[PDB]
C-alpha cells in the first residue's frame, strides 16, 4: 500500500469518529460537576474514617 | 446361534472360534444374546457363514480373554482405553469397572511426569525423630530436616525443634476431582482460610 | 490521497472539541470555595508493617472484602496477605519475573497477573484440594500486560502493550472486544463502578475512555504531556484522577468532558506513580517517586498531609473498598497499612 | 453406496471390515468417497473383493477408532506424528487438532533439553510454613528450606524465620528470546535493576 | 504381480500391497527398477509374482511411509538405526541424512555418561537473595544454599550471610580434560596457586 | 580461570574471558527474566 502509507486511513477515519462522538455527548458545566462533588464528598464525610478517626478495636485496621 | 457350540465371529474381519460357554459368563454381554436365536439379529456375512461384528479384533482380544477366564491382561504396547471402549460395546460393567482402576492407576503413575508432587510438614522432637523416620507412609520421601531453635524447653527435646518436609507425586489412583459443588464445604474451605 | 480530506476532517472537528470544552469551561467553583469544609492535617501513623517480600513490590491491589490484598514483588511472587494478622495466605510464583499488574477478582476466587511476560495468568484461588491452581494463561497479547482487572470470573480486560487493551473470554482464552487507537502503550486500566466503562492512560499522555462491550473511543481526555502511570475513578465513576510523570495530577470529568481541576505543587518535583479515592472521594491519595505519598484534599487543591515514614518510592498505592485504610506498594519490600 | 451396509477395504493389504456409517460419520473424507461409487474408482481385489487403498494399516487404527467411537487412543508403540499425517491425508481436521494438541504437550514439556528450571525464593514463617507448604501452588516442587535467624526477638517469633526456595521445570519464553521489547519495558527493567 | 495399479511386495515374508508410482517417487530407492518391465527378477512368488525382498518389514515401514507422500516418521519401538540400515540398503540420500539428524540431535541432547558438573558459589545476603535466585542463569540449577555462621552484624541483613551454590552439567563437552595449554597460561596458573 | 570482565559501552551485555580459551558474550537485559548466555566465541588454542 503506496497511495496510503500502510493504510493510515483507518486511524483518520477512528479519530474523525471518536471526535464526533466526543461532540455528540453534552457538556455539562464546570461548576456544576464541581458542586456535585462537593455533595458527594460532604455526604459521605461522616462514613469516612479517614476524615473522622474511630476507636481501635472498632476499626479492624487499628487491630 | 442353535448350531456349533464353537460359534465363530467375524470380529473386525478376524474368525474367532468361541465356545458358548464363555460368551453366557455374563449374560449383560451383546454376544450373550448372539449365543440365542434372536429375530432381530439380521448382521451376518454370507461368505463365511460367520456374523458379523464390526469392531475391531486388535482390543477385542484382551476383552475375550476376560470373558473367556474371568480376567485380562492387556498388552504394554496396546492401549488400555481401546480395550474399555471395546468393553462397554458389549456392555460387561465389572470388566469396564476394573479396567477403568487400571487406567486411572496408569495415569496417576503418568501425572507424575507434570511438575506435581504434593508436600506435607511434619513436626518432631529429638527423640521421636528417627521413629516417624523409620516407620513412615509407604510411597512417599523426605525430602529436608531443619533445625529450629527453641526457648520453650530449650534447644535439644523440644516438640518444635526440629520440622520433617515430606512429599509425594501427585496422583488420580481411584480418581481426580477438579470441583466439588456442594455449597457447605466452599463454606468450611473459606472458615478455615481465616 | 483521501488523507487530504482525513486531516482536514479531523483538524475542524478537534477544533470544535476544543471549543465545546471551553463552550462548557465554567469557573472551577470546587477551587473557589473554601467554605467547605476542611480536611486537617492526615500525619496518620501505619498500624501494619508487612514485611515479607525480598523484592521491589511494583502493584498492590485491595480484594473485595478489604482484608485480604494482593501485592505483586519485582521478582514474580504474588503474597496474598491478611492485613489483620499479617499472615500469608497465598504465595504464588509465576513462570515469568518482572509482574505488574495484580488483579484481584470481585469474589476472594481468582487473581489475575502479568508483566513483561506477555502472556496474562488467571490463578483459581478455590480448587477440589484448596490450594492454588492455574486456572489459565491467556495468550495473544503481542505488547507486556500493564494492568488487568477483572469484570466477571470468565471475562476480563487486560491493558497491555502493543497500542492494546482487549478484553478476554477467559474460558476460550480469546481476545473478545480489541480497542486500538492509543499510540503509546497503554499503562493504566480503572474501572468504573458501573463497569460498563473503562478508561486506560498510556505513553501518549492521553487518557482513553472506552464502551467496554462496544470497543469505542466513547472518550480521549488530554491535560497530560507525559506517559499516565495510573487512574483511579471516583466511587461515582464520573470523574478520575490522572497522574503522570511529572509534578501534578489531573482530576478529568467524562460529563464536561475537561479536566475539572489539576493537583499540582512546586513544593514536589517527582513523578505521579498511583492515584487512590476513599469512600467518600474528598481525599486524593497519591503515591509518589519521592520517597514517601502525599494525600490532597481532593476539593481544595492543597496537599492534606504526607504520610512520610518510607525510605524507597511508594511504587503503588491502593486504598480498602471500605474506603478507610490505604496500603503502600512500596520499594522498601513493605507494605505499609496507613488507619 | 454401491454395496451392503457392511464393507471391506484393503488398507495397506489388511482387510479391515466395518459398517458405511464407521466410515460416513464424517462426509468429508476418502473413507466417505470410497463408500460412493463414481466412475474415477475402479478398485476391487481380484481375490474376493475390497476397495484398493494403499496406506498404513498400523497407522490406520487409531484413525478408525476416530470414527467407530468418536475419540482417538494413541498406543504406547504408534507414534502421535504418523496418526497426524495419516489423519492429515484422510482430512479428519478435528482429529488433527487433537493429535497435534498431545504433540505440543509431551513437546513442550520434554523438549526442554536444558529444562530451564525458573526458581523462587517465597519467605514466610513457622505457622503459614505448613499451610503454604501443604497449599503449595500446583506445577512447583519445594527444593529448599532455609531456616534463618530473626532479626527480632531471638531466631524465632518473627516474619522472617524461613526461606523455602521452590523451583519449576518450563520453557523459559516460547520465544527464547526478547521478542520486541518495548522503550517502556526496557525503562521498568533498567529502573528496577536498583 | 504388477497386476493393476498396486504390487504385492514380499518384504521379509510380509506382502505389502503399494502403489507402482510411490515406488516411482524417485528412483533413489532400487524399487523402481522393480516397478519397471525389464528383464530381471528371477526369485519371486511363481504363484502371483510377489517380489522376495529379504529385508525387515519393520524398518521398511518408516521407508515406504517417507517414500509414499514425502514425509519421515519413525517408530517409537523401532530404532533409528535400523531405519538407518534400512535407508542405506534402499538407497534414499535425503532420508539418510534425516535419520542422522535424528540420530546425532537425540544423542547430543542426551550426551552424559558420568555426567559431569561445575558447581559456583554465589556469596550473598537475604536481600538481593531473590533477585539472583529468579535473575540464575539460563541452563544452570540451583542445588543448596546455606547461611553463614557469622556473629557480625547480628547475623541478620549481614551483607555476607548466605552462599548459594549452582551447577550446570558437563561431559557434554568437557573443559577440564579437553586440555590445550599454554606455557603464560601454566605460569599464571602457579601465579594465582602461590 | 577468568581475568577479564567486559562491559557494553551501553550495559546491555556483558563479556568475560579466561583460560578456557572460549569467550562468553552474555545478554543481561531480556524480558525472559533472566540472564541468558548470548555467544560464546572460540577460535583460540590460547587463554584470553
Amino acid at each position: 500500500m503506496a497511495s496510503n502509507n500502510t493504510a493510515s486511513i483507518a486511524q483518520a477515519r477512528k479519530l474523525v469518529e471518536q471526535l464526533k462522538m466526543e461532540a455528540n455527548i453534552d457538556r455539562i458545566k464546570v461548576s456544576k460537576a464541581a458542586a456535585d462533588l462537593m455533595a458527594y464528598c460532604e455526604a459521605h464525610a461522616k462514613e469516612d474514617p479517614l476524615l473522622t478517626p474511630v476507636p481501635a478495636s472498632e476499626n479492624p485496621f487499628r487491630e | 446361534g442353535s448350531v456349533s457350540k464353537w460359534v465363530r465371529l467375524n470380529v473386525g474381519g478376524t474368525y474367532f472360534l468361541t465356545t458358548r460357554q464363555t460368551l453366557c459368563r455374563d449374560p449383560k454381554s451383546f454376544l450373550y444374546r448372539l449365543c440365542q436365536a434372536d429375530p432381530d439379529l439380521d448382521s451376518d456375512k454370507d461368505e463365511t457363514g460367520a456374523y458379523l461384528i464390526d469392531r475391531d479384533p486388535t482390543y477385542f482380544g484382551p476383552v475375550l480373554n476376560y470373558l473367556r477366564h474371568g480376567k485380562l491382561v492387556i498388552n504394554k504396547d496396546l492401549a488400555e482405553e481401546g480395550v474399555l471402549e471395546e468393553a462397554e460395546f458389549y456392555n460387561i460393567t465389572s470388566l469396564i469397572k476394573l479396567v477403568k482402576d487400571k487406567i486411572r492407576e496408569r495415569d496417576s503413575k503418568t501425572s507424575q511426569v507434570p511438575v506435581k508432587h504434593v508436600y506435607r510438614v511434619l513436626q518432631c522432637q529429638e527423640e521421636e525423630l528417627t521413629q516417624m523416620v523409620s516407620t513412615m507412609s509407604d510411597g512417599w520421601k523426605f525430602e529436608q530436616l531443619v533445625s529450629i531453635g527453641s526457648s520453650y524447653n530449650y534447644g535439644n527435646e523440644d516438640q518444635a525443634e526440629f520440622l520433617c518436609v515430606v512429599s509425594k507425586e501427585l496422583h488420580n489412583t481411584p480418581y481426580g476431582t477438579a470441583s466439588e459443588p456442594s455449597e457447605k464445604a466452599k463454606i468450611l474451605q473459606e472458615r478455615g482460610s481465616r | 490521497s483521501e488523507l487530504d480530506q482525513l486531516r482536514q476532517e479531523a483538524e475542524q472537528l478537534k477544533n470544535q472539541i476544543r471549543d465545546a470544552r471551553k463552550a462548557c469551561a465554567d469557573a472551577t467553583l470546587s477551587q473557589i470555595t473554601n467554605n467547605i469544609d476542611p480536611v486537617g492535617r492526615i500525619q496518620m501513623r501505619t498500624r501494619r508493617t508487612l514485611r515479607g517480600h525480598l523484592a521491589k513490590i511494583y502493584a498492590m491491589h485491595w480484594g473485595t472484602d478489604s482484608r485480604l490484598l494482593v501485592s505483586a514483588s519485582q521478582d514474580g511472587k504474588l503474597i496474598i496477605w491478611d492485613s489483620y494478622t499479617t499472615n500469608k495466605v497465598h504465595a504464588i510464583p509465576l513462570r515469568s519475573s518482572w509482574v505488574m499488574t495484580c488483579a484481584y477478582a470481585p469474589s476472594g476466587n481468582y487473581v489475575a497477573c502479568g508483566g513483561l511476560d506477555n502472556i496474562c495468568s488467571i490463578y483459581n484461588l478455590k480448587t477440589r484440594e484448596g490450594n492454588v491452581r492455574v486456572s489459565r494463561e491467556l495468550a495473544g497479547h503481542t505488547g507486556y500486560l500493564s494492568c488487568c482487572r477483572f469484570l466477571d470470573d470468565n471475562q476480563i480486560v487486560t491493558s497491555s502493550g502493543d497500542t492494546t487493551c482487549a478484553l478476554w473470554d477467559i474460558e476460550t482464552g480469546q481476545q473478545t472486544t480489541t480497542f486500538t487507537g492509543h499510540t503509546g502503550d497503554v499503562m493504566s486500566l480503572s474501572l468504573a463502578p458501573d463497569t460498563r466503562l473503562f478508561v486506560s492512560g498510556a505513553c501518549d499522555a492521553s487518557a482513553k475512555l472506552w464502551d467496554v462491550r462496544e470497543g469505542m473511543c466513547r472518550q480521549t481526555f488530554t491535560g497530560h504531556e507525559s506517559d499516565i502511570n495510573a487512574i483511579c475513578f471516583f466511587p461515582n465513576g464520573n470523574a478520575f484522577a490522572t497522574g503522570s510523570d511529572d509534578a501534578t495530577c489531573r482530576l478529568f470529568d467524562l460529563r464536561a468532558d475537561q479536566e475539572l481541576m489539576t493537583y499540582s505543587h512546586d513544593n514536589i518535583i517527582c513523578g505521579i506513580t498511583s492515584v487512590s479515592f476513599s469512600k467518600s472521594g474528598r481525599l486524593l491519595l497519591a503515591g509518589y517517586d519521592d520517597f514517601n505519598c502525599n494525600v490532597w484534599d481532593a476539593l481544595k487543591a492543597d496537599r492534606a498531609g504526607v504520610l512520610a515514614g518510607h525510605d524507597n518510592r511508594v511504587s503503588c498505592l491502593g486504598v480498602t473498598d471500605d474506603g478507610m485504610a490505604v496500603a503502600t506498594g512500596s520499594w522498601d519490600s513493605f507494605l505499609k497499612i496507613w488507619n
